C-alpha cells in the first residue's frame, strides 16, 4: 500500500 | 531508547505470555500509559518525495528522501524544518524562506490528501515528535518517532502496535479497532492472547532491524 487505510 | 525497548520486548517474549497458564490480558491494561502521540495516517511517496504522515493531534509531517523533515503544527501555519545536520528551524506557511517553497507545497499536498481520503487511526481516542526513520516490510510499515516511540502497522488485518519505551508499555489496536494500552511487565505477569503475543515477537524483530539499520 502507498498509503494507510482509507 | 531503542535498546531499552529491545530489552523490554526480549523480557515479555521470553515469558511466553500466551504459551500456557490462564491468560488474564485485561489485568495487564494500564490506561495511565495511554500514548500522547502516534501516527494516524501516512502516505508513501518515497519513490519521488518521501513519507508523509499525520500525528493523532492533526499535525502533519514529512520525512523527505534527502533526510530533511518538515513539520506543520495543527494550527495549520507553524512550521518546523529539520535539516540533515539536525539544524532545527521554526517558521510559518505564511512567512518562510523561498527555498522551502517546493517542500512546503508538497507537504500541503500530502496534508490535503490525508485529510480528505484516509482514516484517522485511533480516532476514538484522546491522547512535538518528528519521524526519525521508517521502513516497510511485506506485512507492515514501521515508524520510529523522535520521542522514542515505535509504531508498527500491520497491512493485512489493520492491527497496530505503539511501543513506548518510556512507559515500557504497548498500545494494541485490534481489527475491531479497539484501543488497549498494556504495561509490558504486566503482560509478563498476566499473559496475553496469541494475537498480541505474535505481534510482540514481530515487534522485537523490527526493533532489532531499526538498531542495525540506523546511522
Amino acid at each position: 500500500x502507498l498509503h494507510s487505510t482509507m | 531508547h531503542l535498546s531499552d525497548m529491545l530489552q523490554q520486548l526480549h523480557s515479555v517474549n521470553a515469558s511466553k505470555p500466551s504459551e500456557r497458564g490462564l491468560v488474564r490480558q485485561e489485568e495487564a491494561e494500564d490506561p495511565a500509559c495511554i500514548p500522547i502521540f502516534w501516527v494516524s495516517k501516512w502516505v508513501d511517496y518515497s519513490d519521488k518525495y518521501g513519507l508523509g504522515y499525520q500525528l493523532c493531534d492533526n499535525s502533519v509531517g514529512v520525512l523527505f528522501n534527502d533526510s530533511t523533515r518538515l513539520i506543520l503544527y495543527n494550527d495549520g501555519d507553524s512550521l518546523q524544518y529539520i535539516e540533515r545536520d539536525g539544524t532545527e528551524s521554526y517558521l510559518t506557511v505564511s512567512s518562510h524562506p523561498n527555498s522551502l517553497m517546493k517542500k512546503i507545497t508538497l507537504l500541503k499536498y500530502f496534508r490535503n490528501y490525508m485529510s480528505e481520503h484516509l482514516l484517522k487511526a485511533g480516532a476514538n481516542i484522546t491522547p512535538l515528535p518528528y519521524l526519525r526513520t521508517w521502513f516497510r516490510t511485506r506485512s507492515a510499515i514501521i515508524l520510529h518517532l523522535s520521542n522514542g516511540s515505535v509504531q508498527i502497522n500491520f497491512f493485512q488485518d489493520h492491527t497496530k502496535l505503539i511501543l513506548c519505551p518510556l512507559m515500557a508499555a504497548v498500545t494494541y489496536i485490534d481489527e475491531k479497532r479497539d484501543f488497549r494500552t498494556y504495561r509490558l511487565s504486566l503482560l509478563e505477569e498476566y499473559g496475553c492472547c496469541k494475537e498480541l503475543a505474535s505481534r510482540l515477537r514481530y515487534a522485537r524483530t523490527m526493533v532489532d532491524k531499526l538498531l542495525s539499520s540506523r546511522s
